[PDB]
């Protein structure tokens, strides 16, 4: 019983991490055979970052893996990110691909600092393509990742924080999350909105547990629901099916969960589930009927 | 009925 | 900015984690040197009459494909202490240390064997920590990481009929002095930490979450009074928040009256995402979240 916020374990991407120093800057970097993936915001002094390249010199990287420094052969472009081409290969490497994740998508981030991982939490990418997520100075380049089948699948590297302390990054192809800039410039994060796909998984969840007290007797139909959605800081929902087996365990429909979850909207706070928020958005079903069921 | 969580 | 509980990086536990299975008893084991500790459950209750009839090669021990020779067992508390045949030669530089009420440290959730997942937790009150835990379970250990020793606390044994979750140090005494029996047990009442509670309201201010804070304050004193009354402990020392209260410019005693307010409701606004207060960070969480 239970259900917790989890980390896949970390030890296959620790061995991953190294730290990626230029002129005054320092940050984190993913190697990966004889390759180095880091922002490119280590090689700044808005950022002409075409012109940074263009005056860098390679001698000027500082790249180690604990007290080993890596010799750097090449540097390439990669949208926000560096590919900086390494004299030697990581006998570590995991077998691993590359998948941007969408809204809604679970991953995990190893927090890196000084090219040491530091920490290892669950997250969950926002509508507005941000996640939530702690980080401080220097955490740039740090991985998220899923292991799928003893493959890594890496989905993010850390970029930066917004005004508002929420965190944006890139996808290993160098494509910034939400569009926003690698710049220091003023942004701000596009509105938010709960993931109601996600809080229904949470109060499947919830039912499996035996929270029940916030359960309504009423219904609502999906595209119904969708309209007042829109108007009530939640996202639509779109796939339903991934829900049958839960539907199936519990005995409750999701439009008895989406008339719930408007009820829950107008008394909120009032009382937690399982010692949660009431409309946590943070867990997929995937993660839901793993922990419920293995 | 504490559960001893072995498999 | 943010506040996350999260866990200590895994790797140098994950290779320690192996399979015990005995008859029809599946479950995790902590493989360090030449020794593996699991949940005595494993051979079930007299325990000891269960140990004097044990059969050594009705065991199997595997570590991924490797399987472990069972050389001698012997009870530990709430544990069965295993010599194997073998040196686990990623075996960390480690201690064991019991936690006490309050502290936080990482659950590694092993199933067949093998890490699944990786959270952090706090103890309770009640000697009972807010896990995830499903049949299978039992064995897997809690730890934290300091100066790349690893620091051993807890090995997983049961779940109360509440859900709520007990283990073992590795010293095999019991958390709480729960028994490891299939008999009617319930935890006790637990109260929230007000400690930790004190070091979230730090991190709110820190992340720029204000709107709570009273002008008013109430003194340690008075505070503890009420807290008795109202599941919450008391506090007995400040020491701890010196660096917070510079940082911030919040004395502990405003933060006091604005928990007396929050206890009964947050009035449907959030702190960092939650609507209730909680008590799962302790000050070194926030301290190393907030500043490195």
């Amino acid at each position: 019983a239970g259900l917790r916020k989890m980390a896949q374990p970390s030890g296959v991407v620790e061995k991953c991490i190294v730290r990626v120093c230029y002129g005054n800057m320092a940050l984190n970097g993913l190697w990966l055979g004889d390759t180095v993936m880091c922002p490119r915001h280590v090689i700044a002094s808005t950022i002409d970052y075409d012109y940074a390249l263009s005056v860098l010199r390679l001698h000027n990287f500082s790249i180690s893996s604990g007290n080993v420094f890596l010799g750097v052969v090449g540097v390439t472009m990669r949208g926000a990110l560096l590919q900086i081409k390494v004299n030697q290969n990581n006998v570590h490497t995991p077998k691993y691909t590359y998948r941007t994740v969408r809204p809604g998508e679970s991953f995990n981030i190893l927090a890196c600092y000084d090219g040491a991982a530091a920490g290892v939490y669950g997250v969950n990418m926002r509508s507005n393509y941000t996640i939530r997520g702690s980080f401080i100075n220097g955490a740039a380049g740090s991985p998220g990742y899923n292991i799928n089948n003893g493959t890594v699948e890496f989905c993010y590297l850390h970029q930066l924080e917004l005004g508002s302390g929420c965190h944006v990054g890139s996808d290993l192809d160098g494509v910034m999350y939400g569009g926003y800039e690698d710049q220091p410039t003023l942004q701000v994060e596009g509105a938010s909105s709960l993931f109601t796909e996600n809080v229904l998984a949470f109060l499947y969840a919830a039912l499996i547990n035996g929270s029940t007290w916030w359960l309504s007797s009423s219904r609502i139909a999906v595209d119904r629901f969708n309209e007042w959605a829109v108007h009530n800081g939640m996202t639509t929902v779109v796939n339903t099916d991934c829900f049958s087996i839960l539907a199936a365990k519990t005995g409750v429909d999701v439009q008895r969960l989406l008339a719930s979850i408007q009820s829950l909207h107008k008394n909120f706070g009032g009382k937690q589930i399982l010692g949660y928020t009431s409309l946590t958005d943070e867990f997929t079903t995937g993660e839901v009927i793993r922990q419920m069921y293995g | 009925l504490a559960q001893l969580q072995v498999a």
